[PDB]
DNA sequence: TTTGAAAAGCAAGCATAAAAGATCTAAACATAAAATCTGTA
DNA sequence: TACAGATTTTATGTTTAGATCTTTTATGCTTGCTTTTCAAA
């Protein structure tokens, strides 16, 4: 679930059920995660990746209500006698286990781009070419769509 | 954590009577069910009197707001004394719909928003007592062609010194605007605590002379007269008569306290009875013997804590200077008609003599220090009665088991303490509060507190803090503070920063920290400057 | 039941919340959407502005010339139009998601490349060489809100008309989860994308993260005014998927604005007329009239337009002006009305762009009466006095007073004073204001030469001059009186 | 009984805390047309 | 199947409660010179 392309984050429980139950069958209205909570009491684990979980905050109001959601989806996938976990990609003891992915390095951009155009027969690109524009793709935040564009570009 | 919630419900997992045996733990529990029992009839026979005068105040209230309502310009009524909390209603008259209408600062930040929730209250009503419309005054206007009826409009201005008066002044000047419809009258209540001058200079002058045209005054307060508090005051002494008698001391505390409050004496007055009432159910074992039929219920420790009276002390010296049981249980048959003649000479006074603007209290205050006739010699009406109504108090013997007295204090801890005062005592003489049984840094060291509080007391104006650390440290003993920090060898981090050459300094930075922030959570300190942190200043002194 | 308020004027339209997600049981479920009725396109208002007309207009020599400059109707921009059509070629060819960030100052033909490029790009795929798209157009300045471009692109794709929060997950169901071979391409050309810009910039990540879905096949081409937007005002994750790669569109050189005149204006230069002399219409091949536009005047106003912004709306619009100073003195001089050589000259192109020039503010203030001009000089004469750029207003009563009152042996202020302080009369008392104050004082604040600031103290208040003030002293040192003391 | 001298007092200077309010914004409170659901006929 | 009615969705208006920032004014420390009341000759 892309979380900025639904309307409300009040809604995305709604939607977890709006993927996991069939059309066929009854559709509750779920408001909270304590019918959500219900709905996956009797099962079969539900994975779910909330994508940019960031703006899962509200801009409006301070503290307390801007981590409504976020703590009420905490709270879901780590209570007992469920089988629900949370995968959350955000931007730069039940806290969640944090994964920090890196910017890559001109070594990794060529291995990429080796590995992406392995498919090709024929290389249309000189190596030491992919090498300079990886190097001057791998500055302090530099990321691995400008060396795309680069390319493309050249 | 449920420490660190705002708000959090508990339903305790469970596996009669909150009195407690006396006596030393030698009261039988019968005698505890009688002490309940009697103490609930003694206090409900007390609250039904309470509650038909309260309903009586309502009532008598009511009925001269309706007098003072029923007989072009406003009809207007202050209210002096207030308090406002009168639930007033109006006739029910045909061919005119009488709507009243309540305002409380809160509903009047401004005159646009008090004129939109009269004339939402008044199209309510007028709905309910039988197309949208706007709730301006032009609804005012058109009221006869919409329903048929003329207009009789009530404003119950509540809290007027609460009120913003140039919001409420341009709203009597917009209500003035309605004197030119033929079917519309308007009456004003205003509900005042202060005084009316005091309202009358916060108003223009071309208003006050608006208000003239029609105007009348009526006290509202719980001291009118004192009747009100002269009818709860009889009824606990309707409840009290012939079982115990009340200390003159006591009496006193009840007139100080209540001349102390000005709006709401009454429920004080009600409140501190009925605390003495709980205190004596609660401490005294005798108060099983107020039945007459516990009289075969007498026990050694009874007889023994019996003797032990100043009254039966003088006795006994008379009796031996002159030349047990049974000599008890016949002496408890007196009426003691200090209350019946109390009642007698308040329906003397104001049954022929006229004279109503007394205080029942302060009388039979007078009649129990025996300087009853220093208080009828005030009013200079009842000269001709200085023998009818006479009377002298006898004392008897073992009435200090039966009776309200406020000697130990605990009136004025529970209902009207000290409180700042307590604070700063128990800072400053800790001793008193901590038992005196760590060994031996307890019987050095006092608590943090009280030696921060006791070096806080004797300084200036301003304190620095470095300097007010080092005067912290200098109290405290380093050699004791070292060994006792190495009296548990399972912490480590203890021991190896106690190895640290500049463990005591570090200590005392703890301490000092810790209590300088408990200070400031409590209000004794404060930082002046919201940076920085180097400087402090005393907010509170002890003895004031 | 009593309403607390009413609101009489709701207009709802008639859009269901229901989204594309619900509409079939299944991704299988979903057909060919190309091959549906309602999907990818498959006006009635344009008879509404006819009329009889019962009369016949004179279209004379120059009416031709300024018909013809207008905006309606690529010869410097073949680039960029080069890279935008690469771009978007390879993109519809290869069945990709791609998005095209071009910018540029106003005026420099952004909307016209873009625009070329779809329409070869359409005839391209008339000749079945690359596969069928649909060209979906989506202005910023044309939505009332910013989130209907939502209901925009949706009810361009699908013919439904839904709210749009249910309109944006139907677009993000639409661009990830249905397949391509169910699906057609789909050009976007986002225009204005400032407009777009809110603060939760949500369309923003919306428009450019669906570019980034394998299934999409989405060319998303915003148009911006800035090359620094993205940096300046939308965050790291928008500023990642718009990409490295922005074509800038520069400003014109007077060379390209030359040659878009003259493109313009061929067919018609150095040609032949057939013009009546009776009523002045004139028929493009009774006198044979041969009409000119010099190019030395279309040079110099190429290159005052290129210097200035590099715009060809200004270039046009300074020849049509041109045309038209030309063509009322040509209607002044024969009695023409509106029922050998004729030339657009150098000196109407110089009148052209003199006319935006010429500061019209002093003369304003030259044909000012008598009292505003004394409340001018007195605040200019505070302003030399204690320095300050705002005076009050009690300040400028008292020293035109003390200005009356000093220089008094002037016939004209002997001549003045009764009517300033009395109106001309006996019977009306001296006044403390002089007459027609507050009437000067709030027609300097309509012209914006003053400002005031908002007290209820009349005296205590604040004005300042909004205009420089040395257009001011020459201005009030241009009246005889004024300049005299 | 004096004495004088350190504590108290007064005013200028100036950096800074704070009162007042201008401007705005979120949150409770409130209404409403179109669409969607829902329980039967 | 369909339909009358109840509920939801989306959309906007009304009123209150609080935040933030700006401008002008009280205030609090510093420094230098003047009075003055109580601990010793
Ligand atoms: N290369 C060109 N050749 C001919 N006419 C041109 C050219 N460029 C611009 N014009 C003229 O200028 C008009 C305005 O250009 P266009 O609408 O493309 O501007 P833009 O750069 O998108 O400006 P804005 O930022 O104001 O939207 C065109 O409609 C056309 O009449
Ligand atoms: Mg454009």
């Amino acid at each position: 679930i892309n979380c900025i392309s639904l309307g409300e984050p009040s809604s995305i429980f709604q939607k977890i059920f709006d993927s996991f139950q069939d059309l066929n069958g009854p559709t509750l209205q779920i408001k909270n995660m304590q019918h959500l909570q219900k709905f996956l009491e009797p099962y079969t684990t539900f994975v779910v990746v909330l994508d940019e979980m960031d703006r899962l905050l509200h801009a409006n109001t301070s503290e307390t209500q801007s981590v409504r959601t976020i703590l009420e989806l905490f709270l879901l996938a780590k209570l007992p006698t469920v089988s629900f976990v949370l995968i959350g990609m955000a931007n730069s003891g039940l806290l969640p286990q944090t994964i920090v992915f890196q910017p890559y390095t001109a070594e990794q951009m060529y291995e990429i781009v080796i590995q992406k155009m392995s498919s090709l027969p024929t290389i249309i690109f000189q190596p030491m070419a992919i090498k300079f524009a990886a190097k001057k793709c791998a500055g302090n935040t530099g990321d691995l769509r400008k060396l795309f564009d680069v390319l493309r570009g050249s | 954590a449920d420490a660190q919630r705002s708000h959090y419900t508990v339903y305790p997992s469970l596996p009669h009577i909150p009195f407690v045996k006396l006596l030393s733990g030698k009261e039988s529990e019968v005698n505890v069910e009688k002490r309940w029992e009697l103490y609930h009839q003694l206090h409900s026979h007390f609250h039904d009197q309470v509650d038909h005068i309260i309903d009586n105040i309502e009532a008598d209230l009511k009925a001269e707001i309706s007098d003072l309502l029923y007989s072009r310009c406003f009809n207007t009524i202050f209210l002096l004394g207030s308090d406002s909390t009168t639930k007033i209603e109006l006739k029910d008259e045909s061919s005119r719909y009488n709507v009243l209408i309540e305002l409380t600062p809160k509903e009047s930040p401004n005159v646009r928003m008090m004129l939109r929730r009269s004339m939402y209250k008044l199209y309510s009503a007028a709905d309910a007592e039988e197309n949208d419309v706007s709730y301006d005054l032009s609804l005012v206007e058109n009221f006869k062609r919409l329903f048929g009826k003329d207009l009789a409009m009530v404003f119950n201005f509540k809290d007027v010194d609460s009120i913003n008066f140039n919001t409420l002044d341009n709203f009597i000047i917009l209500l003035k605007s309605a004197f030119k419809y033929d079917h519309v009258k308007i009456s004003l209540i205003f509900n005042i605590n202060t005084n009316l001058s005091n309202i009358e200079k916060n108003l223009r002058q071309s208003t006050i002379r608006l208000l003239k045209r029609n105007y009348h005054k009526l006290d509202v307060s719980s001291n009118k007269g004192f009747k009100y508090g002269n009818q709860i005051f009889q009824s606990f002494l309707d409840t009290v008569d012939g079982k115990l008698n009340l200390s003159d001391r006591f009496v006193e505390f009840i007139l100080s306290k209540m001349a102390n409050n000005t709006n709401h004496n009454l429920q004080l007055l009600t409140k501190m009875l009925d605390y003495s009432l709980m205190s004596y159910f609660f401490q005294n074992a005798f108060s099983v013997f107020i039945d007459p039929v516990n009289v075969d219920f007498l026990n050694d420790d009874y007889l023994k804590i019996l003797s032990r009276c100043p009254t039966f002390m003088f006795f006994v010296e008379g009796l031996i200077k002159q030349h047990l049981e049974e000599f008890f249980v016949e002496f408890l048959v007196r009426e003691n008609p200090i209350n019946g003649h109390a009642k007698f000479v308040a329906r003397f006074l104001e049954e022929e003599l006229n004279i109503t603007n007394f205080n029942l209290i302060e009388l039979y205050h007078n009649l129990l220090i025996g300087k009853l006739d220093s208080y009828l010699d005030r009013w200079s009406a009842c000269k001709e009665y200085k023998d009818r109504l006479h009377f002298e108090p006898i004392d008897t013997i073992f009435q200090e088991l039966f009776t309200l007295d406020n000697r130990s204090g605990l009136l004025t801890q529970s209902i009207f303490p000290s409180y700042k005062s307590n604070i700063e005592d128990n800072l400053l003489s800790w001793e008193q509060v901590l038992p005196s049984l760590s060994g031996d840094l307890d019987k050095i060291m006092a608590p943090v507190l009280g030696q921060l509080f006791k070096l806080y007391r004797e300084a200036n104006m301003t304190i620095n803090i470095y300097d007010f650390y080092i005067a912290f440290r200098e109290t405290l003993p380093k050699e004791e503070i070292l060994n006792f920090i190495r009296k548990d060898p399972s912490n480590t981090k203890l021991l190896e920063l106690a190895e640290t050459p500049d463990a005591f300094d570090k200590v005392a930075l703890i301490l000092f920290m810790q209590a300088i922030f408990a200070f400031e959570n409590m209000g004794l300190i404060k930082f002046q400057s919201t940076k920085s942190y180097d400087l402090v200043e005393k907010c509170v002194w002890r003895g004031i | 039941v009593i309403r607390k308020f009413t609101k009489k004027n709701v207009a709802r339209a008639k859009k269901k919340y229901t989204p594309f997600s619900k509409r079939f049981k299944s991704i299988a479920a979903i057909p060919d959407l190309t091959s549906l009725p309602e999907f990818y396109g498959n006006s009635r208002f344009e008879n509404k502005l006819k009329t009889t007309q019962k009369h016949q207009i004179v279209e004379t020599i120059f009416s031709k010339v300024k018909k013809q400059l207008n905006s309606s109707y690529l010869p410097a921009r073949e680039n960029e139009f080069a890279s935008i059509y690469l771009s978007a070629y390879s993109a519809i060819e290869s069945d990709s998601a791609t998005t095209i960030y071009v910018a540029g100052t106003p005026g420099v033909g952004k909307t016209l490349t873009v625009r070329e490029v779809v329409k070869e790009l359409l005839s391209s795929s008339a000749q079945r060489e690359i596969p069928d798209f649909l060209y979906v157009e989506i202005n910023g300045l044309k939505m009332v809100k910013p989130t209907d471009c939502y209901e925009t692109l949706w009810n361009k794709v699908s013919g439904e008309r839904l709210t749009w929060a249910a309109s944006m997950e139907s677009l993000e169901f639409y661009f990830k989860r249905v397949p391509k071979n169910k699906k057609k391409t789909i050009v976007v050309l986002l225009d204005e994308l400032d407009a777009m810009v809110t603060k939760s910039q949500d369309i923003m990540y919306n428009f450019f993260n669906w570019t980034t879905y394998e299934n999409a096949k989405l060319i998303v081409i915003a148009v911006a005014n800035t090359m620094d937007l993205p940096e300046r005002q939308l965050g790291n994750k928008i500023t990642s998927r718009i990409g490295f790669t922005r074509i800038m569109f520069t400003g014109y050189t007077h060379e390209e604005l030359k040659n878009i005149i003259d493109l313009r204006l061929k067919g018609l230069n150095d040609s032949f007329f057939y013009v009546d002399t009776k009523t002045g219409n004139a028929i493009l091949i009774v006198r044979k009239v041969r009409l000119r536009m010099s190019a030395d005047a279309i040079e110099i106003a190429s290159r005052k337009v290129a210097s200035v912004s590099g715009d060809a709306r200004r270039a046009l619009k300074v020849c049509k002006r041109a045309a038209e100073i030309a063509e009322k003195h040509y209607m002044a001089k024969h009695g023409y009305g509106y029922d050998g050589v004729q030339t657009v000259h150098i000196t109407h192109v110089m009148k052209a762009l003199n006319e935006t020039l010429n500061s019209h503010v002093i003369t304003f203030m030259t044909r000012l009466s008598f009292t505003a001009k004394l409340f001018i000089y007195a605040l200019l004469n505070l302003m030399k006095k204690n320095g300050s750029q705002e005076q009050e207003l009690g300040d400028i009563v008292d020293e035109i007073k003390l200005l009356i009152e000093v220089n008094g042996s002037n016939k004209f202020v002997m001549e003045i004073a009764k009517t300033l302080f009395q109106q001309g009369s006996d019977n009306i008392s001296e006044q403390l204001r002089i007459i027609s104050w507050d009437f000067v004082l709030n027609q300097l604040l309509d012209a914006g030469i003053l400002f005031k600031q908002t007290m209820k103290n009349d005296r205590i208040c604040c004005v300042k001059l909004n205009i420089s003030v040395e257009e001011a002293k020459r201005a009030m040192n241009e009246d005889e009186t004024l300049r005299n003391l």
